[PDB]
């Protein structure tokens, strides 16, 4: 078929290729587990023996030259389109079969798995190849659980390869356990290997899942709800402060969360809207509330340094006012009677608004709401309410 | 009544849960056997560390604490595989216990430690790594072979523990022989050393290590040096710079405290007229020129730089003539070791006269009178006041007469009057002349 | 340092006690079984369990015999437990009789001549401190010739075909050591040099008298009661495809030895005087 | 992470990455685990060792991890050095008997004086803002009285919590629940920094009625799994070894 | 070509002079904001006397430009910590630093 003699001429025994193939997988099949203890040592060693006698016969020599007969043609419609229809839906199962027959033959044998050392460069070299990348994989893993010579072959280069299939093929599970081989086999450890698994892994922090302990971040907000609409009774101007009383800086080993502002909810309902139940997560920290921390302004989880007089994380003894106008969309904030040079535009005015504060473990805090609830240290801006 | 005992404890428990249920894990079982009989064979925990128990003194303690650190690292070390790391810290290691104070002091301490056995683990690793690959990390090799022989010379008791180790150390003694600066540095030194001066050792020495020595001797007889012919060095049929350790190893055995062990030499003797492709090709008996002509050819190839050198760091430059004449020096110097004592002769034993008549038609007197009759080349001085050094690495040497003198006397012995005096004259004056005439402050 | 040595060797070992029956016993006991929810088939002794573990591993395929300690400990027990060891009537000599048919009958009623043939098997003709054990408590299981031990082994070895019994038999046959004058001249040289090393010098000749011993001790147990069965089947194993005469074995071993005591007495026929070291070799 | 108790392909990929994370630094690759301690920090491996919640999966590989990382490497240099006794000879070692009084009554196993030289214990800051690479040598280190502290209270409220046969083992079985805390403890143990009302009150723990100091069942009669049974034999294993150190001990002081 | 914006003030009188021991609390964070070292996770304070080269020359000047009982965040550039090879495993190649110090203590 390479040398593009005609399709009909030449003559391609697929099914019993394929029968023969489940066949060897069957005959090479290892023992059952609830098989008595005698039977397991019978049956092991005659798979032991059949896999002496298949390497003194050069079995997986042959085995390799059909595979890679087979991956000379990039992809299932191209092997169907040089060879028959039927040879094209079969072309996968094949290459599969035939990866799993090697698998089966050098598993469980020191010899075997150390005369592939030869071969194993080669083999690596079409791990990318997502048909056959699986089976691959299992081959590898068998090769380097048994044949300490194997890792010495193994070098920075495959380790590279290796590790860029996860980057490309996604989080499985096979590839960090044929890393795991690397490092360690037969309760000796390859300090080398080691270090470049290390090395060309560990600082991406792009792969691996990552993992932090996260403070407790709950809200506190009142019963006012206030909205803007058209041909509404509801004024657009509206100021209240929050008194700090007491703050510690570090009561765990992460910093303690304190921030001040209003939030919005999704449409009509009272439900606050594009936020986390419970978890890390505050004012600011969605596109549905606005904050400030005495620093920075939080908004959509982003923050941004405004400069004010006397910059200083909120401590005791703070007094917070914030401004809020719906005539036009703005929100302001003033410490301690000194206005802060950033404010909020432009957002959107569809939902309700009202008060809220976030913070973690080790706070004291007061709401100073204005009238009957509370008393204004500064006098509020000219038309806020 | 309680157990009131762990032991009681341990032995009611394990047997309950035996009982209880059929374990199916085989670990467990044996992990559970194992205390059961640990709890009935509690002498066994005494007749087992005592072996393991030493004493000392208040004033080592931190050095015996600094040797104990050093011995975990290169035990620990075990578990990692060879390499360029792993060989600068196994040398730093076996330096620092080699400077150590209480490694010399206290040897049955480090004898109960196993660092012997540690050292030759890790020599067992590198020299198996690579079999077919000839040797890889090729200081590891020498750094514990020196340790080793430090250890063979602390004491005795270490010296018969290396010794019981034998086998494997004769079967790899062909590591690092062709290659130079190496002496006191291989697997044949390590054997050396162990079976150095022992009267006890060299007569437990048995037949089959003697036969591997003398198959090695045979093939570097028979067989060129190929790293030597690889690096350009010119082809000759047989193998001098491996042939000379292998008989110094033979020397060792057969000759120890002055005496000459007789059990061990007559095996000797045996073995290598059995095998006369070990005595060179001057003296294989076809067509052999002889020790007298051979020696010549040795002397004219040192003058030759052509086939003294490869002709294609100075230790790498092997003088060929010198290593065939150490080599041949070194063959007499063993046969006349293996020579009787001449106590027997007068008690009259067949096979000490048997012995002798053999290594007398091995060598004739004319030859030896010969070697002995050559001389050497004396040093000068030019107008500039420095003397010019004929290299002694080179050349004719002394300690080649030595040998030559001692089977002389060995052997053929000098009883007769006029045959002293004939030797006097054609050896012995010129020599002394030669001695005398170097006597100057300069010179000397 | 020394006196650590000498106390050890002087005392710690000869230090003697006797437990070996009692844990045997104690260990054979099915222990509250119908108490326990067995429910099914009755769950093994301990015992039971040690022999199995013992067995799977001889049954285990590999290539030597690693000296386990545990069997090394276990072994030498149970043959203790098995022997226990002036004119006797007849009726205290039948009590005695029936006893040992009782301490043998706890152990070959758990698989102990299955295991002590699979060890000999699994021994490749390796003479070793794995094979003296084995041999040790085949000794003691078969004292007295019992019928019922001998027709087990026979019954297992036919059963399961095995060569490998008896190719380790000549193996380690052949490996079996004689008088060597050589060592014993070495010996003797040492000796009038000075420095002594008995517990070295005496080993060397008849490097292992007791095991030598055991090893046909063992075989003649095997036939011992003239059974016929297995006396015909170490000439002939008639079902095995190979077949060992372990009767011209033993024939080559004794000519062996004869030739060994006649060189030995060859050396001390000038001498008038036997030495003690000499007496000590020739019993 | 709690969440992961129902997300299986993400603890599966999770539990092998905590392996890989062992086997990088497996074998006393200092450096190695030094580089790990950026990634599992000690607030992450205290939170994970102490949470109740947390998937058996993800509580045995934390704890292998908080093993491996810091208290392997001399675990290991200690089991090493156990079968040794180099003992000196000052006051301490010659006031050393057999027995603790003047009946013959045996003292608690581990509690006492002992002489015997040990290898030394030697820790480095983890830190990555210094330039100095001597911090290579020697295992991270760990609070490990923080750690003592808690091991001993978690298997005071494991072993009386797993009596009653509740439905809701820690890790969702019997051998997630004992099996790492155990081998936490064996380490520990076998590091030697138990002593003397810490050993009390664990060997309390491990047997009342025996270990009674001069109903409440023990780790040893509470029916415990195959895994955790061989667990315990290596615990009696190292009391045994204990015990000939110190009869050892006491014949060099006659001597 | 450090940055120090402050996030608590200070004394703003005993700055670090020269050969003394500084005492700091300090969070390592990359660039993108994940955490990599923090010495309050370790519950010890951090030693470091200035001009012996023992930490990176940007925390160096970085906490020498601050006062005690300061809190400030420090933005390290690459060229000044871990340029081009970065720290094997922890800190990738051309990363920049962002560290949250504390100067509690001098002496």
């Amino acid at each position: 078929l390479s040398k593009k003699a005609k399709a009909s001429t030449v003559d391609l025994p697929i099914e019993s290729v394929s029968l023969s193939l489940q066949d060897l997988i069957g005959y090479f099949h290892p023992p059952d587990e609830h098989l008595e203890h005698e039977d397991k040592q019978n049956r092991l060693r005659a798979l032991k023996n059949r896999q002496n006698l298949f390497q003194e016969e050069g079995m997986i020599n042959l085995v390799l030259e059909c595979i890679d007969r087979l991956h000379v043609y990039s992809s299932a419609a191209h092997f169907a389109d040089v060879a028959g229809r039927e040879a094209g839906e079969s072309w996968k199962s094949i290459l599969n079969s035939l990866y799993e027959l090697l698998a089966a033959l050098i598993r469980g044998n020191r010899k075997n798995c150390a005369q592939f050392s030869g071969s194993l460069d080669w083999l690596i070299s079409r791990l990318e190849r997502l048909e056959a990348s699986s089976g691959i994989l299992e081959v590898l893993h068998c090769v380097l659980v048994e044949s300490p010579e194997a890792l010495n072959i193994i070098k920075e280069g495959h380790i590279k390869s290796i590790i860029s299939l996860l980057d490309k093929h996604g989080r499985n599970h096979k590839v960090l356990d044929v890393l795991c081989s690397l490092c360690v086999c037969h309760g000796v450890a390859v300090r080398s290997n080691q270090h470049l698994i290390c090395d060309n892994l560990l600082p991406g922090r792009d792969l691996l899942l990552q993992t932090r302990l996260v403070n407790h971040v709950s809200s506190m907000r009142p019963n006012i709800f206030l909205g803007v609409s058209e041909g509404s009774a509801q004024y657009k101007k509206w100021y209240y402060e929050l008194m700090v009383d007491h703050t510690e800086p570090f009561v765990t080993a992460e910093a303690t969360h304190l921030r001040v502002g209003w939030a919005s909810t999704e449409g009509y309902s009272p439900y606050p809207g594009g936020g986390e139940e419970w978890g890390g997560n505050g004012v600011g920290d969605d596109l549905f509330s606005y904050g400030f921390d005495g620093l920075h302004l939080w908004s959509g989880c982003i923050a941004r340094t405004v400069s004010s007089p006397n910059q200083h994380l909120l401590r005791t003894d703070d007094v917070i006012s914030c401004c809020l106008d719906l005539s036009a969309p703005s929100i302001s904030f003033r410490i301690n009677g000194q206005p802060v040079q950033g404010m909020f535009e432009n957002f959107n005015i569809d939902g309700l608004f009202f008060p809220v504060v976030s913070f973690s473990a080790g706070i004291k805090v007061r709401f100073l709401l204005g009238g009957r609830h509370g008393e204004f240290k500064f006098l509020p801006p000219p038309g806020y309410a | 009544k309680k157990s009131s005992t762990l032991q009681q404890l341990i032995s009611e428990t394990m047997v309950r849960w035996a009982q209880e249920s059929v374990i199916e894990d085989p670990e467990l079982v044996r992990a559970m056997f194992v205390l059961l009989h640990r709890q009935y064979d509690g002498i066994g925990g005494l007749v087992r560390a005592l072996p393991k128990t030493y004493t000392i003194n208040g004033v080592s303690v931190e050095d015996t604490i600094n040797l104990l650190a050093s011995l975990g690292q290169i035990r620990s070390l075990l578990s990692v595989r060879m390499g360029k790391e792993e060989e600068k810290l196994m040398i730093r290691g076996l330096g620092d216990i080699m400077n150590n104070k209480v490694f010399y002091q206290h040897p049955n301490l480090m004898r109960a430690l196993g660092m012997h056995e540690t050292v030759m683990e890790v020599m067992v690793n590198v020299l198996g790594g690579g079999e077919s690959k000839e040797i890889t990390f090729p200081k590891m090799v020498a750094n514990c072979c020196r340790f080793l022989c430090y250890f063979c010379r602390i004491s005795r008791q270490n010296q018969k523990a290396m010794f019981d180790h034998l086998s494997y150390l004769l079967e790899n003694s062909s590591v690092g022989l062709a290659s130079p600066a190496m002496r006191g540095s291989t697997p044949l030194d390590v054997a050396a050393a162990s079976v150095m001066d022992n009267n006890e050792l060299a007569l437990a020495l048995r037949e089959p290590d003697l036969e591997k020595v003398v198959r090695y001797l045979a093939g570097c007889g028979l067989q060129s040096c190929q790293m030597l012919v690889s690096k350009g060095y010119p082809d000759i049929g047989w193998n001098p710079v491996e042939g000379e350790r292998y008989l110094d190893f033979l020397r060792f055995a057969v000759f120890c405290n002055g005496e000459s062990v007789e059990e061990n030499a007559n095996v000797v003797v045996r073995l290598l007229i059995r095998r006369p492709e070990c005595f060179g090709p001057a003296l294989r008996g076809e067509g052999g020129n002889g020790l007298l002509a051979a020696m010549e050819e040795a002397i004219k190839i040192a003058e030759d730089p052509s086939r003294d050198g490869p002709s294609p760091e100075e230790d790498d430059t092997i003088h060929m003539g010198n290593a065939i004449m150490t080599f041949y020096s070194a063959l007499i110097d063993l046969l006349g070791r293996c020579a009787p004592e001449m106590h027997l002769i007068h008690a009259g034993k067949g096979e000490a006269i048997r012995i002798r008549s053999i290594l007398r038609s091995l060598i004739p007197l004319g030859d030896l009178v010969g070697v002995i009759s050559i001389a050497f080349q004396m040093p000068t001085i030019a107008k500039d006041g420095n003397v010019v050094e004929p290299d002694m690495s080179a050349g004719f040497c002394p300690d080649h007469k030595a040998a030559m003198v001692l089977f002389l006397d060995r052997v053929y012995g000098i009883e007769v009057q006029d045959f002293l005096l004939h030797l006097l004259e054609v050896g012995f004056l010129p020599d002394l002349r030669a001695a005398a005439s170097l006597d100057t402050a300069a010179l000397s | 340092n020394l006196f650590l040595q000498g106390y050890e060797k002087s005392w710690i070992e000869t230090e003697e006690h006797y437990f070996e029956d009692k844990l045997i016993e104690d260990l054979a006991k099915p222990g509250a079984e119908p108490p326990e929810e067995d429910e099914g088939t009755k769950r093994v002794d301990p015992l039971h369990q040690l022999i199995l573990l013992f067995s799977r591993t001889a049954l285990t395929e590999k290539c030597k015999l690693e000296e386990d300690f545990l069997y090394m400990a276990y072994a030498d027990i149970m043959a203790k437990s098995c022997h226990d060891e002036e004119v006797k009537s007849f009726e205290e000599k039948e009590m005695e009789k029936q006893k040992l048919l009782y301490q043998q009958a706890r152990l070959h009623d758990r698989g102990a001549a299955e295991m002590v043939l699979q060890t000999i098997s699994a021994s490749k003709g390796e003479t070793g401190p794995m094979v003296a054990a084995t041999l040790k408590l085949g000794i003691a299981i078969l004292n007295g010739g019992n019928s019922t031990v001998q027709q087990k082994m026979l019954d297992y070895l036919k059963e399961k075909k095995d060569v490998g019994f008896f190719q380790s038999l000549a193996g380690l046959m052949q490996s079996c050591s004689v008088l060597d004058l050589n060592a014993f001249e070495r010996q003797n040289k040492a000796e009038g040099l000075g420095m002594v090393t008995e517990e070295g010098s005496g080993e060397k000749v008849l490097q292992d008298d007791e095991f030598t011993c055991d090893l046909f001790r063992f075989l003649q147990l095997l036939c011992e009661g003239h059974n016929s069965d297995f006396q015909n089947y170490l000439r002939t194993q008639t079902g095995n495809n190979t077949t060992v005469n372990i009767i011209i074995s033993t024939v080559d071993y004794l000519l062996r030895v004869q030739e060994s005591i006649s060189d030995f007495y060859w050396y001390y026929s000038g001498k008038d005087v036997i030495d003690e070291q000499g007496q000590r070799n020739f019993s | 992470i709690l969440e992961l108790t129902e997300q299986e392909e993400l603890l599966k990929f999770h539990y092998h990455t905590l392996r890989l994370y062992s086997a990088v630094c497996a074998l006393g690759n200092h450096r190695v685990a030094h580089a790990l301690c950026s990634h599992v920090d000690e607030p992450q491996l205290l939170y994970a060792i102490e949470n109740k919640y947390m998937p058996g999966l993800l509580r045995a590989g934390y704890y292998d991890l908080l093993i491996d990382i810091h208290l392997s490497s001399y675990a290991t240099a200690r089991l090493m050095m156990n079968n040794e006794y180099i003992v000196p000879m000052t006051e301490e070692t010659k006031s050393i008997t057999l027995f603790p009084d003047e009946n013959k009554k045996h003292g608690l196993p581990g509690i006492g004086l002992s002489t015997s030289l040990r290898p030394r214990m030697q820790f480095s800051s983890p830190s990555f803002v210094s330039i100095s690479n001597e911090c290579y040598q020697y295992s991270p280190e760990f609070p490990l009285d923080i750690l003592k502290s808690k091991t001993i209270q978690m298997l005071t409220e494991a072993v009386k919590e797993g009596s009653l046969h509740a439905r809701d083992p820690v890790g969702g079985t019997t051998e997630f629940l004992f099996v790492p805390l155990i081998k936490l403890f064996y380490t520990l143990l076998i590091m030697g920094i138990f002593h003397n009302e810490d050993l009390k009150h664990i060997l309390q723990l491990i047997e009342p009625s025996v270990f009674k100091e001069a109903p409440k069942e023990g780790l040893l009669q509470m029916k415990l799994p195959e895994p955790v049974k061989l667990q315990m034999c290596l615990l009696l294993q190292y009391l045994c070894d204990c015990q000939v150190r110190h009869r050892i001990e006491a014949i060099v002081a006659f001597s | 070509g450090v940055e120090i914006e402050t996030i608590s003030p200070g004394d703003g009188r005993t700055f670090p002079k020269k050969g003394q021991t500084c005492v700091v609390h300090y969070t390592g964070m990359l660039q993108n904001g994940k955490k990599f070292d923090s010495s309050r996770d370790r519950n010890k304070p951090f030693k470091f006397r200035i001009g012996k080269q023992e930490v990176i020359k940007g925390f160096e000047e970085g906490a020498a430009q601050m006062s005690l009982g300061q809190r400030a965040k420090l933005t390290c550039t690459p060229d000044v910590a871990y340029g081009a090879t970065g720290h094997p495993g922890v800190i990738p190649p051309n990363a920049t630093l962002i560290f949250d110090v504390e100067l509690l203590n001098l002496e």
